[PDB]
């Protein structure tokens, strides 16, 4: 699919993902949710080739849910991101690789810190204060480089995110039909239903 | 398209009097887009240091692979692996993927704990060893590094003098490469102390 | 094609097979590849039949106009006119021509003009797809100053072998003898040359 | 591979290896299940022959197969881990393909199927 | 298919001083892995206190230098023996290069001399004619090996004054002709060590108000 | 790369230059191209440098095990057969071009080997990008019944021709002499005709020249007691 | 490359970076990407360096001939159209240009035309061209007002190039600033990006992602 | 754009104390077929210049005709055609170099590599190269095609730099050239045994040697070579 | 450029054209007018390859203005459309053809009838009640086939046009930044400044 | 390559040139192309040197194992083993082999195995790039039941011509004679065969 953004503030991680699904000529849907909850305090958004995106995301979801049941314990965001990276690094030398890029937003309950990881389809992982995939970063990073502070509130993060989406809606040629925004903090994952 | 220059980056290593130095930039990118300024390319397993340039997914994969292998080595051998031995392990590991290789440019640096002798080595993506007395270079600005090192380097430099030489070699090479920069780290390595210094450089 | 020209004591003789080809189909089994550009200057053609017929027609025109102004042209002059057309139009032509002629001053002469458009004066020359198979035979059997009967035998035997091994060559062996006495046409049929 | 038929019929129509497996269950600590009007309770016996045990880390007798289904057992402890692992994997596989968690009857039918398979497969007890 | 272009290797270097300018280049000419000549001059005195080098495909290089030398000759004829200033020469070379925009001279051109105030000047061109006045410029095969070294040792890039720790830059003090030649020689000695197409000899042309002087130095022949 | 092999009276000599390249850039100025398959069987390699070194060590390893199994000193024909069959199998994809020389109980031997599996026998051979320069010298000065001193001289002269005339070759000459009934003598840097001249200037910096953001001690020691 | 130009109350701001690359190799950090067509007109360099240099100094010659013949300053509309009509003649042959022709006349006021090698000619208020154009657009779009002061507009242009220089690998070196008035353009200096980045980071509080 | 059809291989040359030497074999190849065995590829121009040509033979014959025409043209209205205003080696080369570069610039090259060898009016040795691309260069030794790879290394051992030229006699130089021709016959599959050699000296003038043969060849050692590895018989 | 629409009603012709101009990655402008007035009662909208569109349109404009001055007479819409078709039919067999598609909306003052002509870059002309170029017709023609009446008012035509643009904004992947709408009738050409 | 094998009264003789080539560079001027797969069964190799050496090594192994079990193999059997390898691996091989051998029951026999992997039993055979130029000469000059001296002359003269015209061929002419008397190696140098 198209645009996926992420920003880590003082006490939470915010992920924004577009709603459009386009089959070449027509926009088949304008309310698509490009995310999967891997565990109560870990969310993964995704974008890439059709079919492979959801297939990969649900495959990861199933594996983390299996770990959670087996150990009766939630893996740290760092541990989940490492598992995901290895799967993609394995995939890139396969017969037919997963063409999927992801952002992993999680709140580490042990360290009481939000964490944002950016991983591309090759298995290239980086921890960041803010990240994106595709062309999304080209439009938004200059705004984030200017305004971002590590001590921002969740409300300030949402406002900086609105400025980023406005710039995307102005300068991007494609109509991505807005974004679904989700917040990850100490209390879990929730969706902002008005954005 | 070329896997060895998608992400960018550089590593350089040098020898001095009873010491070695290894240094790298901090950039990770997606071609023209700068993605991270905290992507360190030097790792260590005991007292043996390994720098890796090239495709970033393979950099991460190989670090994890050599941590894996050196940990098993230590458990079985009951001692830390030495630079000379580790060099052979890197070569072996790379050649086993002869016809489906990791797109990387590794660099080894360290001091042999028994002889006290300074050691450096370099590799191509498929395992060939370059064991130079003076210096080793790797990455998207390897040409630039060869030019700096060849003129700036002299043998038997004291640790604090060697720091200045390798730092100036990296900095000025990186500034002539679009895909390198965004910070830099230098390791000065003596027989039983290692100092790590982050350098101030231009952020474009 | 299998074509050749051989100088001998009394002049020069040209020889050729009679097979014209489009793929594996023999489009003409009784072709005449020995072509007259002047009374006692003839040529052997190989390559594209369209190209070599066009060239030969132009040369015949050039030498007819030369003769009207300056008298009988030399064999060297005829070869030069062939070369000029083959060299200057090398990009667009596929032609390998052997020029043979009889002067009274220079006697029998042979010039070969390969693909590039270069000229080479030789005691004898061989060309065409079938010539590859008789380089060995011809080099071993050619002598200078042979008689007419010996030269006819040399060409008959040589082209017999070329025809035997080259599928592109075949039919009758045509020959044209160029001497002071005049111009003589010879033909030799399969039943004759196959039993050699 | 080892193919030996360990579970076979006897002249009186009994499969002794299956019947001896029941004797291992008889030896195991007692487990009980009771369902109320709006709940189910699983009770388990802990033999007090083992003190100086660390109860924080010692394997507990009741195991969650999913967030809504539990499994307790009597018999060989090591054997039960293999059935629990298989059941946990199948539970996640069912969620992945059907997009709905397992019914209690389905999960039971699966575990029972695994147990049956090990009574007419070569080389296994 | 016919390829009208080739690569003759070579490396050139131009540096502008306060009241002088140098244009240096190795004397080795190559194709593929063979040496054509160990001494084939590449930097030329073009008259009017201007030196020039067109590095890359030597046929195009020789053609361009030949046409510029010719342009100097005709500038004298057409404009009463007026001296062609370095800035005017540079603009003229742009038009020579852009004239073949759609079938370019496959060369990297550098000229050196003094400007109309007597100060050192170097100009640098791409194959199709874009140009810039510069203080320091290497061209050709080993350009990537030489330029970073010059950034550091001529412009004192990444060098700061001891004690201040990054707060005060090393001041850009002017270099003598003896000092520049030292840096040129070390640049080519280092390039010779690491680039296979660089070696044999180094020829330097120095331009001052007094005229054009030449210096030659041996390089390693392997 | 320039590598040669020359037979003489009572043995065989091989030689090589010491330059390894990545495209037009010299990666190492003092590379070691003379490889040991066994104590008295040495080979020199051109082509893909990892391949020549890997295939040498694999066959060298198997040759050592074979020597222990059979209680016999290894033969050159064994190394040759094992190298060619391995390389044929990989259809030239393993880019190893080798000159294999040595002495064994059968006598002294000299072979070369193409990457696709073909072998040849000779009294003098050359391989690599500088092989034509080397072969020119060999074809000009080789004779039957050369002495040890004459063969070393001829071999190093052939490498020099590669050093000076081939851009792919340079720096120093390495030699290895294998004489019948003697230890093989490896002469590393037998000739050193390419030492760099002293530079015009020292580039040692004043201390404190480089700007530093942060300093920290790196813990290379294991987890400590107490 | 990153080049921009925008219209405002006090005229036009033109800002460019200084870097030229051949693949990954940084050829120059001191490239002049603003072409001084004449004392009243400016053009920006993007795409082909030669194509932009050659044809925009040529444009300066055509503008000089126009004012000699017509005894009047050429309009930005007419100047831009001379260039666009010229490159349209060469369409297909492989010219590479993306430029902003900037000027300030009596009849038009401040005017900017984007001119392209495939023939495009667009009048507009804000244009941004190059490999780092998207980064500069972000800073421009969120801070642009018509009623900016000359001091604030000059900074906005400087800051937008810095944003691109930081993120875009092929942009950097130094920033060149120009302010175009009705009486001609005024040069506002060369600013090394290395020194500028640290200065802006401290004074502005931006780039918290970077350690200094 | 074309492809070469009938071709000629290496031309080799060097300077010595009093002049220059140049040599080339007498073969005209048609691919791998050694078709024409009496082709002269050294073409003298006057008594002070010899032009050696390799590559396409049809284009060589064209260049030969251009040089013949050049001599005719120079003699027109020129009383000093055999004295002060005779054709110099430097004049002949510059003309050819001009033609070669022009032809490559029209994408229709003369598919050749050419070496012009001669002695100037003042006694100075002239030796310069030009090819189908218009590329030119000078050196104490020059060679084309295979000669570049095999002859130059041997000839450079005699004259390594400029200062070695006065120390090199005509006997030593000719010996070196003849040896190089033997080496090329051993190792170039498109070479022949028969060759021509030309010496241009400032004292003794132009000496043109035809029908030379490669002699003193070593082949006897072949009898001991058996199989490709393990074969003994 | 992208979307151009046309509809002929009872007494006028209405042309709608998008405002976006996109240089690959970025939207350089969002207020572009893709039309030229050829004569007081004839308007031409255009779309195709960059540069060629404006160059062709202005070339046609210059020629019709030249005719108007020479004869002191306005050519009929039919005559103008025939001239334009011939220029494109000539262009298609040129060295480098004009890659331009046009709609010509005119009011014939002699017949007192509105007229709409659709011409593609090949020189294919058709007179229509409503027309489009590119993918625009694929989305809009089913709505026009249903609602169109020959006796519609200008206001009814604008309303049917709004329904067409709404469908385009819903199902098209590209953001064309709205449309500029112009009306051609007996009184000339005017722009609807609120749409 | 220029290779041939010829049966005669007392057995069979194999002949070959000694030139090995990588392009126009002669990588070996003293090559031995006559290869022993059994005591009195040899072969001539042409094509890829890697392929023909690999095949010949495998055949030598097969016949060594055949001999240990069933005694001396026939020449027909050796040809069949060559064919099996060449036919079944036709996609991946470039090999043209002539097999020649001497039995006491069958005397001298020659089998040629071209590219496809077909087998053809012949009185004599020619192969390699140089063979094209001597089809004419060999067909005219071959007789059955020649003497040893006549057969040596036939091969010497034939390969002389092949070498003369084929640039890929050259060096020394090697020969191996296979009779009841044993195995004899012959070598002929350029100064000898060039003057023929
Ligand atoms: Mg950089
Ligand atoms: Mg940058
Ligand atoms: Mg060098
Ligand atoms: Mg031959």
């Amino acid at each position: 699919m198209d645009i996926i953004l992420g920003i880590r503030v003082q006490d939470s991680v915010i992920l924004a993902s577009s709603k459009a699904v386009t089959r070449g000529i027509s926009v088949l849907k304008d309310s698509d949710d490009k995310t999967r909850q891997l565990s109560p305090h870990t969310l993964m958004s995704f974008a890439g080739e059709a079919g492979d995106t959801v297939q990969f995301a649900e495959y990861i979801q199933a594996n983390i849910q299996l770990y959670s049941i087996r150990e009766d314990y939630e893996l740290s965001p760092q541990a989940v991101s490492s598992f995901v990276r290895q799967e993609l690094a394995k995939s890139i030398r396969s017969r037919r690789p997963y063409q999927v890029n992801v952002l992993i937003g999680g709140y580490d309950k042990k360290k009481n810190k939000p964490e944002l990881y950016q991983i591309d389809y090759l298995g290239t992982k980086v921890e960041l204060p803010y990240g994106a995939h595709g062309y999304s970063g080209f439009y938004t990073f200059s705004l984030l480089d200017h305004h971002y502070r590590p001590d921002m509130t969740t409300e300030e993060g949402l406002d900086l995110l609105k400025l980023c989406v406005q710039e995307l809606e102005k300068r991007m040629p494609m109509d991505f039909k807005g974004v679904i925004v989700k917040i990850v903090d100490k209390d879990g994952i929730r969706q902002v239903d008005d954005f | 398209s070329d896997p060895s220059s998608i992400n960018g980056g550089i590593v350089v290593a040098m020898t001095g009097k009873d010491c070695v130095a290894i240094a790298c930039d901090l950039r990770l990118g997606s071609q023209s887009l700068g993605v991270s300024n905290k992507f360190e390319k030097i790792f260590h397993y005991g007292h043996v240091f390994l720098g890796i340039t090239g495709l970033a997914t393979d950099v991460t994969t190989l670090n994890e692979m050599f941590r894996y292998k050196t940990n098993l080595y230590k458990l079985k051998e009951e001692r830390a692996i030495e630079p000379e031995t580790f060099t052979q392990l890197v070569s072996s590991s790379l050649y086993e993927r002869r016809f489906g290789p990791y797109f990387v440019g590794p660099v080894v640096a360290g001091i042999n704990s028994k002889s006290g002798k300074p050691f450096i080595a370099g590799f191509d993506l498929i395992g060939c060893i370059d064991e130079a007395k003076d210096f080793i270079v790797s990455g998207t600005a390897s040409d630039q590094l060869f030019g700096m090192c060849e003129s700036l380097y002299e043998p038997n430099l004291e640790p604090e003098d060697l720091f200045e030489t390798i730092s100036q070699a990296l900095l000025n090479a990186a500034d002539r490469d679009a895909l390198s920069g965004w910070g830099a780290v230098v390791y000065i390595i003596k027989k039983d102390e290692v100092v790590k210094r982050y350098l101030k450089m231009r952020q474009d | 094609t299998s074509i050749m020209a051989v100088t001998f004591k009394d002049g020069v003789i040209l020889g050729a097979d009679s097979r014209t080809t489009t793929g594996a189909y023999i489009a003409n089994r009784v072709t005449d590849k020995l072509t007259r550009v002047h009374d006692k200057i003839w040529c052997c053609r190989s390559g594209s039949a369209a190209d070599t017929q066009a060239i030969a027609d132009i040369v015949q025109y050039h030498l007819e106009l030369y003769t009207s102004q300056y008298g009988t042209p030399s064999t060297e002059t005829a070869a030069s006119v062939f070369k000029e057309l083959c060299y200057e139009n090398k990009d667009n032509l596929t032609a390998g021509i052997i020029v043979a002629g009889y002067d009274d001053k220079n006697k029998g002469e042979v010039y070969t003009i390969p693909l590039g458009g270069s000229v080479h004066k030789l005691p004898y020359a061989i060309a065409g797809s079938g010539s590859t198979f008789i380089y060995g035979y011809c080099d071993k059997n050619f002598r200078e100053n042979m008689s007419k009967e010996e030269t006819v035998d040399f060409i008959k035997h040589s082209l017999s072998q070329a025809i035997k091994w080259d599928g592109s060559s075949g039919g009758v062996i045509r020959m044209v003898v160029l001497t002071a006495a005049g111009v003589e046409r010879l033909i030799f049929y399969p039943d004759e040359y196959e039993q050699l | 591979g080892y193919d030996r038929a360990l579970s076979i019929f006897s002249p009186d129509g009994h499969i002794f290896q299956v019947e001896y497996a029941l004797e291992a269950v008889k030896r195991g600590t007692c487990a009980v299940g009771v369902k109320g009007k709006n709940c189910v309770v699983l009770g388990c016996e802990r033999r007090s022959t083992l003190k100086l045990q660390d109860t924080r880390i010692t394997p507990s007798k009741v195991s969650k197969i999913d967030s809504h289904v539990v499994l307790s057992f009597s018999g060989l402890n090591a054997d039960s881990r293999i059935l629990i692992e298989k059941a946990r994997v199948e539970a996640q596989s069912h969620r992945l393909t059907l997009e709905d968690p397992v019914t209690v009857e389905y999960l039971t039918r699966y575990v029972a199927g695994v147990q049956q398979r090990y009574t007419q497969s070569g080389g296994v007890r | 298919q016919f390829n009208p272009y080739g690569d003759n290797g070579g490396t050139i270097l131009g540096i502008a001083g306060e009241d002088f300018a140098v244009l240096a280049g190795d004397t080795r000419n190559i194709t593929d892995y063979s040496i054509n000549s160990r001494y084939e001059p590449k930097v030329f005195d073009c008259g009017d206190n201007i030196v020039m080098s067109a590095n890359g495909f030597a046929a195009d290089g020789d053609a361009l230098v030949k046409r510029f030398k010719n342009s100097v000759k005709w500038y004298h004829f057409d404009h009463n023996d007026k001296k062609l200033s370095i800035n005017s020469a540079a603009r003229n070379i742009q038009h020579l290069l852009y004239g073949k925009r759609f079938f370019p001279y496959y060369v990297h051109t550098i000229i050196a001399g003094l400007d109309e105030d007597g100060k050192g000047a170097v100009y640098s061109f791409d194959p199709v004619g874009s140009y810039e006045r510069e203080q320091c410029r290497a061209g050709g095969a080993a350009a990537s090996l030489i330029m970073p070294f010059l950034d550091n040792q001529v412009n004192f890039k990444n060098q700061y004054e001891p004690g201040t720790n990054g707060k005060v830059k090393k001041p850009l003090k002017y270099l003598s002709v003896e000092e520049v030649i030292k840096l040129v020689r070390d640049s080519f000695t280092s390039a010779t060590e690491r680039h296979i197409q660089v070696g044999d000899g180094l020829e330097i042309l120095i331009v001052t108000k007094d005229g054009v002087r030449k210096e030659f130095y041996e390089l390693k022949r392997d | 790369t320039t590598i040669v092999g020359v037979k003489f009276n009572n043995g065989v000599v091989i030689a090589a230059d010491t330059r390894s390249t990545q495209g037009p850039i010299v990666a190492d100025k003092n590379c070691a191209k003379l490889h040991r398959i066994s104590p008295k069987i040495w080979c020199a390699g051109a082509g893909t440098a990892a391949d020549t070194e890997a295939v040498t060590q694999l066959i060298g390893s198997n040759i050592e095990l074979h020597s222990l199994y059979t209680s016999r000193e290894p033969r050159v024909v064994s190394a040759l057969q094992m190298l060619k069959q391995h390389l044929f199998k990989y259809q030239g994809h393993i880019g190893a071009y080798l000159i294999v020389a040595g002495v064994d109980p059968t006598g002294s031997h000299l072979f070369s080997i193409h990457a696709e599996g073909s072998t040849d026998v000779g009294y003098y051979l050359s391989l690599g990008s500088g092989s034509l320069a080397a072969m020119a010298v060999l074809e000009s000065h080789w004779k039957q019944d050369l002495t040890k001193e004459e063969a070393i001289k001829l071999a190093s002269d052939a490498i020099q021709a590669g050093i000076w005339n081939d851009l792919g070759s340079g720096s120093n000459v390495d030699v290895c002499v294998m004489e019948i009934g003697k230890d093989a003598e490896y002469l590393r840097n037998y000739l050193t005709p390419n030492v760099r001249e002293e530079k015009q200037k020292s580039y040692k910096f004043p201390r404190g020249t480089t700007a530093v953001l942060k300093e920290s001690i790196v813990n290379i020691c294991d987890i400590q007691e107490e | 490359t990153t080049t921009l130009a925008f219209r405002f109350q006090g005229g036009i701001i033109v800002a460019v970076d200084s870097r030229a690359t051949a693949g990954n190799w940084v050829a120059s950090q001191t490239v002049k990407k603003v072409i001084e067509i004449n004392p009243f007109l400016l053009g920006t360099m993007a795409g082909g360096a030669a194509d932009c240099q050659f044809w925009e100094t040529w444009l300066g010659s055509q503008c000089r001939l126009h004012e000699l013949r017509e005894k009047e300053r050429i309009s930005v509309a007419a100047a831009s159209k001379i260039l666009s009509n010229l490159v349209y003649q060469y369409k297909g042959a492989g010219l590479s240009m993306g430029t902003m022709i900037c000027g300030y006349t009596r009849k038009e006021g401040p005017t900017i035309y984007y001119v392209d090698s495939d023939g495009t000619r667009l009048k507009g208020d804000i244009f941004c061209v190059g490999s780092g154009q998207t980064f500069a657009y972000g800073v421009l779009d969120s801070n642009y007002k018509w009623d900016l002061s000359v001091e604030d507009a000059l900074y906005l242009g400087k800051r937008s190039i810095l944003a691109a220089a930081h993120r875009d690998a092929y942009s950097g070196g130094s920033v060149n600033l120009y302010h175009v008035t009705e009486d001609g353009w005024i040069y506002h200096g060369n600013h090394d990006v290395g020194e500028l980045f640290w200065k802006v980071k401290e004074e502005e509080g931006s780039f918290n992602n970077v350690i200094g | 754009t074309q492809q070469p059809i009938v071709t000629g291989t290496s031309v080799i040359s060097m300077k010595y104390d009093n002049g220059v030497i140049i040599a080339a074999d007498n073969l005209g190849s048609y691919g791998s077929l050694l078709r024409f065995n009496g082709v002269e590829r050294l073409i003298p121009v006057g008594d002070n210049t010899v032009v050696g040509i390799s590559g396409d033979i049809s284009d060589m014959q064209h260049i030969e005709r251009l040089l013949k025409d050049l001599v005719t043209e120079n003699a027109y209205d020129n009383p000093l055609a055999d004295a002060e205003e005779a054709l110099e080696p430097s004049y002949i080369f510059e003309y050819l170099a001009t033609v070669m570069y022009q032809r490559r610039s029209k994408m229709n090259p003369l598919w050749n590599a050419i070496i012009v060898a001669g002695v100037q009016s003042n006694g100075d040795q002239f030796l310069r190269y030009v090819n189908l691309l218009g590329v030119t260069y000078s050196s104490p030794t020059l060679a084309t095609g295979f000669g570049a790879h095999m002859a130059n290394p041997l000839l450079r051992k005699v004259v390594d730099r400029e200062s070695d030229i006065p120390k090199t006699t005509v006997q030593v130089a000719e010996e070196a050239i003849v040896n190089a021709m033997r080496v090329l016959y051993y190792r170039d599959a498109r070479s022949s045994r028969n060759f021509s050699l030309a010496i241009i000296d400032k004292n003794t003038g132009l000496t043109f040697k035809k029908n030379l043969q490669v002699e003193n060849m070593k082949w006897d050692f072949a009898k001991d070579i058996k199989g490709y590895g393990t074969q003994k018989i």
